């Protein structure tokens, strides 16, 4: 049914704004890495940029895609400036954290939780 | 062991608290000083027990001490009265 | 008109439940 | 009642920190005018309104009275 | 391999199940007197075209849409799983 | 303007909800039933959406209740079915919508415990 | 234990609201002067800058300052963010209350061009639930953290949140943790089942 | 149209002639406040706290009693009906009793709530109150009776729901107390519903005494697994234990009720309850060891045993979920003898029509019936809440109920037609009196307690009593959607089991031994070590330790339905879905994963890996086991019958008889409940 574009009438023409984060984003990646003395390698993060920018790939509603963009520059504005410190850019890493199994058989074996 | 158990079993890890400590543990058990109390007689089918006290005391009821059988309690003091 | 007695706490509950306790002799 | 004491606003020009602090030191001033009257005008009565549905009932009341013990238990849970 | 049972899903008003409906009313008193103690569990459909399920020997099964499948097409069919 | 889209509108991406608490979790949409204990029936006119309760463990240290479940004290409330399994498919989480249960009218009488 | 009130107001502000629907009839759908003696004109998204410009700039309606922006979240609702925009007459010594609706997708357009008051609380908005303020200058976090993922006030947020903090000697920085609560908030189902005549 | 017209606050309402005027606000949408009336009790007048005003009228009427008449219309919210309110009010709290932080009824008080909205901010008693004496009604029920409003709920709760007369009002004025005149225990299942219906907390539970306070329990709405009726109901947790289990209305299952061993039981829930998965160690102790170890000891057990040298004994208050789980992994190594401990009478369409072993009127079909023969059964202490259905069936409308098992106290007026199974053949020819009775009939129905097809000639009670449906069904020339021939059961997971393709009876493990048999929840004594084969390996599945546990070569703990969200369905098929309240305890784990992860390790790994992928499972096996609440209607009997004609049995002359004979006998009838602590009390109350 009908409804408003936010920024974008077609999802083909709000991907041309996906497409001018995944650069910026890609174009920024080593410089992050650099300022914010972070200590995974650039490839490594131009990987978790792709990872993200294709996690949210399934999605046909242009405004959530519109929408998403803004957000993502969002986050971009914060990481370009250092407004974001070393802390808060890592956290996309899950460092501490014990990523959880999977397997059935592998939670079954622990925590009663599904 | 507290007036309530909670006495840890030998076996139980939970006791490494205690050690170079102690047990916060109170000595006087309400089981045994409501029962050093004495029943207090009264004339009246009905007493009242405000908790020995007017706004300072625990809300007011009135027990029936009706029965010799039975000392009532005023279900706040614990404390027993013989007809 | 360094000290030992250090406050620890409790779980003062009586432990809330009940596992089976196998059979002492086997069949 | 705000409306029943007397105070003057400390309003000023050139609206600059300073104009602002002498504006926050009057108005200290005009605090004081106004505790003034408060302290010489204060009505004997009680503190809170006593329809017990909106404001606790007191202490010994809910200790004697049934309609008060309700009214506390259900307003405090 | 060997048929273990046969579940017959079917739904309870519906043109679909029509026919399946009759086969039960007309044969199933004696498809059971025929091949006995054959789980034939006959149970109930939701708007979802008449099936018949069949366990075989090692968790396998098989499945055959019976839709608007009518009354004698169903006799063989039933015939057809219990060769 | 007015652009046509054929989505449920999932904004699960827009939520920000991390992915195992909207995949392996069940919304349950329901009309809370009555506290048997009174006969109040105003606690049960409008239709909740709760969701599923996980693991409720024991603080090793003081015995209180822990939990990992960030959405367990959830409970959405709306005004119609049609508005809360809305919600839900909004969100990306499973439902389970339990019809409503009013009682149906029993026909009462006092001379009736009369007769003989 | 009734206010003292005055009927002046509820008149007086009742013409008004009467004045508004009638000058701009096009966006106001609704509009109600509250037993409370306060001002409600309720207006289509898209009259969010005309209907405030015209009360910020009319003889006779002044309303300059915009006490606040916020957006109560009513899930049920299909636009379930409800942005109220709360206003103040310096000169004719009364308040006016504008609400509009905005759902999660559908954006509305910003006052900051009307009230600059609006540049910080519409952000604020966006950060708590979530709406979109349409070419607003510079719409970023403000009370949320840098990295925070989620709107915080909306009512289908957990309280306390999915992740939290802790330091991590290991990697010497201050690691986030899927939240785990000593002790679950206790959530009290306390509301009577007697209903109030009304 | 009967309907008749009358105004609520002008809301100009249409109803039938008849409905109180308390029911006519209740349409509109207002709420009398009202304390004596309850729907299912009849109206009494007592309180008198529901004075309203109809319009121009010189007085106040109580719209419990009063017939709404034509064009009256009622100001529920009056200057008159609220000083009507505000009047009453100050009495009742007048003699009342201020410890409303020891009534554990605190915020679920009628009373407090009623004053806090519609009664009056102060107090003008400044007199002396009242005090009545504690007496002992039970070990069930604590009544602090000096909190009593003489409402009379309670007289007559215990007179038309539970038949029991020993409730009474003693004494006139101000000391009326309604308690039993001498000392007799309220003795009757249905027993502790007394405390759900007194609005005062002058009665309440003695176990459930101190526990808690309402406002924290968090409710998860939940179903009944103690007794096949499966009556709903809300298990109240606080903090992750069940703190009680109180029943929420399902209109034609339990209409608010449920029955005492479904209430008390919850403590047996938290003892003697296994928790980490044990395997017979050294000389033969259980030694607690991780899954994996236990599981692999039945998995290598499994792939080296055969079909037919695997069984499962399955029973009592294992969910549908689990029993699929069951099936899918033995087929799998290709053994079907699965099987159920309740023997239901295979010997004809057995398990295979529905219509063979389900009540087939529906419990709310008692209301409609007109004479009623229950075969075999003490409903009252089998399924209690289905007992008061045919006790509301025999007072508001006219059920002629008959019974041929023992004279048993069934708390309504039945008739003995005798104790021998072949009197049933007696009907069937026509001879006994009550023939003609149904004869009479325009809606007979026949009820066949499971209980007694356990008996070894329950294959030819089961045929003897189709035969005479069938005649019952020609004489009366009954409509077809009306259905005479029900059965109803007494363990939660039986028509489950049945429906998913399990053959009832352990006969077939009986005449070939299993070298492994994995009882599932099974504390029944239907197979034991002493009649296995020599090798004798079994791995008790459950969640209690009782009978299976001790003679078990692995222990593999489970869930109790607290605990998971699994299915049952009740006596009619109407399945019905438990939520986890609690989150099961220990190492234990939901059923379902126990066995979908034994397949696993064991290789014949089961297709499900979430449970709405085992329910998409069950809607292969059964269909109507996917839905919920739902009570289907295809009655394959007439060929029920033609199958039975063929099968030829012999009935024993020895009488059939229930196994409950007498109310101790029911207290104690499962894990859940033989571990419980209240229940114990409750039995050497009885003894
Ligand atoms: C190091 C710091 C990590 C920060 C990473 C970054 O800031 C976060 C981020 O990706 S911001 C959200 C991006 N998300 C979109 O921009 C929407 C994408 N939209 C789709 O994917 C559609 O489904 C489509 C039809 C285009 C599929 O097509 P395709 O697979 O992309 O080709
Ligand atoms: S019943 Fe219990 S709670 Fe309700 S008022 Fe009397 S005392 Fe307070
Ligand atoms: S006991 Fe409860 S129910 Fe029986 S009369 Fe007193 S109050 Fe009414
Ligand atoms: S409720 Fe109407 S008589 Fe008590
Ligand atoms: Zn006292």
């Amino acid at each position: 049914t009908s409804v408003k574009p936010i920024f974008s009438r077609d999802l083909n023409e709000a991907k041309r704004r996906v497409r001018e984060l995944y650069r910026a984003w890609y174009r920024e990646v080593p410089n992050t890495v650099h300022l914010m003395q972070l200590d995974i390698t650039v490839k490594q993060g131009r990987d978790k940029v792709r990872e993200m920018f294709m996690k949210n790939a399934h999605v046909t509603d242009p405004r959530v895609v519109d929408l998403l963009v803004i957000k993502g520059k969002m986050e971009l504005q914060e990481t370009i400036k250092v407004w974001k410190q070393r802390t808060h850019v890592m956290r996309f890493f899950h460092e501490t954290e014990t990523p959880r199994p999977k397997d059935f058989l592998s939670k079954f074996y622990m925590g009663h939780d599904p | 062991i507290t007036h309530t158990g909670q006495v840890y079993d030998e076996k139980d890890y939970r006791r490494v608290r205690f050690v170079d400590r102690q047990k916060e543990v109170n000595e006087n058990f309400a089981i045994d000083l409501i029962a050093q109390q004495p029943v207090n007689e009264v004339e009246h089918r009905i007493i009242a027990c405000d908790g020995g006290g007017g706004a300072l005391g625990h809300p007011k009821v009135y027990i029936n001490l009706d029965k010799e059988t039975k000392t009532g309690t005023c279900g706040y003091c614990g404390l027993q009265f013989k007809q | 008109p360094a000290t030992p007695e250090q406050y620890v706490p409790y779980s003062t509950t009586r432990k809330k439940i009940h596992e089976w306790v196998p059979p002492s002799t086997p069949y | 009642v705000y409306d029943q004491v007397e105070f003057d606003v400390p309003i000023g020009s050139r609206g600059d920190c300073y104009d602002r602090y002498l504006c926050r030191v009057e108005e200290m001033r005009q605090s004081l005018r106004i505790i003034e009257q408060c302290l010489n005008k204060m009505p004997p009565g009680e503190i809170k309104v006593d329809d017990a549905k909106v404001s606790p009932p007191k202490r010994a009341e809910m200790k004697t009275s049934m309609e008060s013990l309700i009214h506390h238990f259900k307003l405090y849970t | 391999l060997g048929l273990r049972e046969i579940r017959v899903h079917l739904c309870q008003r519906s043109p679909g199940s029509q026919g399946v409906r009759d086969f039960i009313v007309q044969r199933y008193v004696e498809l059971k007197k025929a091949h006995p103690n054959l789980p034939i569990l006959i149970r109930e459909c939701s708007e979802v075209q008449p099936k018949l399920w069949a366990r075989y020997a090692f968790g396998q099964e098989k499945t055959v849409s019976l839709n608007n499948l009518s009354a004698d097409e169903v006799t063989r069919a039933m015939q057809n799983v219990l060769s | 303007q007015l652009i046509t889209v054929d989505e449920k509108l999932d904004i699960t991406t827009l939520t920000g909800v991390p992915e195992e608490h909207i995949k392996t979790r069940k919304v349950r949409i329901f009309v809370p039933a009555r506290n048997n204990m009174q006969s109040g029936v105003n606690n049960t006119k409008k239709w909740k959406m709760e969701f599923d309760t996980r693991e409720r463990w024991e603080n090793p240290l003081m015995g209180w209740a822990s939990t990992a479940d960030p959405l367990s004290n959830m409970v959405l409330t709306f005004s119609a079915k049609e508005d809360a399994i809305a919600f839900a498919e909004k969100n990306g989480w499973s439902y389970d919508v339990e019809e409503k249960k009013v009682p149906k009218p029993k026909s009462k009488s006092y001379g009736a415990n009369f007769s003989w | 234990t009734v206010r003292p009130r005055s009927d002046v107001t509820h008149k007086q502000l009742s013409a008004f609201g009467e004045y508004v629907a009638e000058i701009l009839p096009k966006y106001v759908q609704q509009v109600q002067v509250s037993c409370l003696d306060e001002l409600e004109i309720c207006i289509h998204p898209d009259g969010v800058i005309p209907t405030l410009t015209f009360l910020r700039d009319h003889t006779n309606a002044q309303f300059k300052s915009l006490a606040d922006l916020t957006a109560v979240d009513v899930p049920t609702r299909q636009n379930r963010f409800e942005i109220v925009y709360n206003l103040l007459s310096l000169r004719f010594n009364s308040r006016i209350r504008v609400k509009t609706y905005a759902d999660e997708l559908t954006p509305i357009d910003s006052i900051v061009s009307v009230h600059i008051a609006a540049n910080w609380y519409e952000r604020e908005v966006w950060d708590m639930f979530g709406v979109f303020f349409f070419n607003h200058p510079d719409l970023r976090r403000i009370l949320t953290d840098y990295g925070f993922e989620g709107h915080p006030f909306r009512k289908d947020f957990p309280l306390t949140g999915y992740v939290e903090l802790r330091y991590d000697d290991e990697v010497k920085r201050v690691v986030a943790e899927p939240v785990e609560l000593a002790q679950e908030f206790r959530k009290f189902d306390l509301n009577s089942p007697w209903e109030a005549f009304p | 149209s009967n309907l008749i017209e009358v105004f609520v606050d002008g809301q100009s309402v249409m109803v039938e002639p008849g409905t109180t005027v308390l029911q006519a606000c209740e349409k509109v949408g207002m709420q009398i406040p009202r304390f004596c009336y309850h729907e299912r009790l009849s109206v009494a007048g007592n309180c008198r706290m529901c004075l309203v005003e109809i319009e121009k009228a010189p007085k106040v009427v109580a719209a419990c009693a009063m017939p709404v008449m034509k064009g009256w219309n009622i100001l529920t919210n009056s200057e008159k009906s609220k000083k009507a309110r505000e009047g009453v009010m100050e009495f009742l709290l007048a003699n009342h009793p201020l410890d409303c932080p020891i009534c554990d009824q605190g915020g679920e008080c009628d009373l407090q709530d009623q004053s806090m909205m519609f009664g009056s901010d102060r107090s003008r008693f400044l007199e002396g109150k009242r005090a009545v004496e504690d007496k002992n009604i039970g070990p069930l029920v604590k009544t602090i009776m000096t909190r009593c409003i003489q409402c009379t709920r309670c007289i007559r709760f215990a007179s038309e729901i539970a038949g029991v007369d020993d409730l009474g009002t003693t004494g006139r004025g101000n000391d009326m107390q309604v308690g039993t005149y001498i000392e007799k225990m309220f003795m009757s299942e249905l027993s502790g519903n007394v405390i759900d219906i007194c609005p005062v907390g002058a009665l309440t539970s003695k176990p459930y005494a101190f526990t808690a306070r309402p406002w924290e329990t968090r409710k998860t709405e939940s179903i009944d697994v103690m007794d096949a009726v499966g009556s709903n109901i809300v298990v109240s947790t606080r903090t992750g234990e069940v703190m009680r289990i109180l029943p929420r209305m399902h209109e034609d299952i339990n209409e608010e009720w449920i029955s005492d061993k479904t209430r008390f039981a919850y403590d047996g829930l938290k003892r003697q309850r296994l928790t980490e998965p044990m395997v017979r160690n050294e000389k033969g102790l259980l030694t607690y060891t991780s899954w994996e170890d236990a599981l692999s000891r039945v998995a290598g057990m499994l792939q080296n045993f055969e079909g037919n040298a695997v069984a499962a004994i399955a029973g009592g208050l294992v969910d549908a979920e689990a029993l699929v789980a069951l099936k899918d992994l033995l087929n799998k190594v290709d053994s079907d003898n699965l099987c159920t401990e309740e023997i239901f009478p295979t010997e004809g369409a057995g398990t295979d029509l529905r219509s063979n072993y389900l009540l087939n009127t529906t419990i709310a079909g008692v209301e409609e019936a007109d004479v009623v023969l229950l075969v075999g059964t003490n409903p009252r202490f089998e399924a209690p809440l289905f007992n008061a259905r045919i006790r509301k069936s025999w007072l508001h409308n006219d059920l002629k109920v008959a019974l041929i098992g023992s004279p048993v106290d069934l708390t309504y007026r039945y008739d003995h037609l005798g104790d021998s199974p072949k009197i049933l053949q007696d009907i069937a020819s026509g001879r006994h009196s009550f023939c003609e009775v149904l004869k009479d009939a325009k809606k007979p129905m026949v009820v066949l307690g499971s209980s007694a097809l356990q008996r070894d000639d329950g294959a030819a009670i089961l045929v003897a009593v189709s035969n005479m449906v069938q005649k019952i069904r020609v004489t009366t020339g009954v409509a077809a959607e009306w259905k005479v021939m029900n059965i109803l059961h007494r363990i939660a997971s039986q028509v489950a089991a049945l429906d998913l393709g399990y053959k009832p009876g352990v006969e077939a493990i009986r005449k070939n031994p299993p070298k492994m048999l994995f009882l599932l929840g099974a504390d029944g004594g239907c197979i034991t070590r002493q009649d296995l084969p020599k090798d004798c390996f079994i791995v008790y599945q459950g969640h209690h330790g009782d009978v299976g546990a001790p003679m078990a070569d692995v222990i593999l703990p489970g869930a109790a339905y607290t605990e998971k969200s699994a299915t049952y369905v009740n006596t009619e098929g109407r399945a019905q879905q438990t939520k986890v309240a609690v989150t099961p305890p220990g190492l234990a784990r939901e059923d379902w994963k126990i066995i979908r992860a034994l397949s696993e390790i064991a290789g014949i790994t089961l297709p499900y890996d979430t449970l709405d992928q085992v329910r998409n499972r069950l809607e292969e096996v059964s269909p109507n086991l996917v839905r919920y609440d739902d009570i289907e209607e295809t009655n394959y009997f007439q060929q029920a019958s033609e199958l039975a004609k063929l099968v030829n049995q012999e009935v024993l002359a020895d009488p059939l008889v229930p196994p409950q004979l007498t109310i101790k006998d029911f207290y104690m009838t499962d894990s859940i409940s033989r571990a419980s602590q209240t229940m114990a009390k409750c039995v050497k109350a009885v003894t």
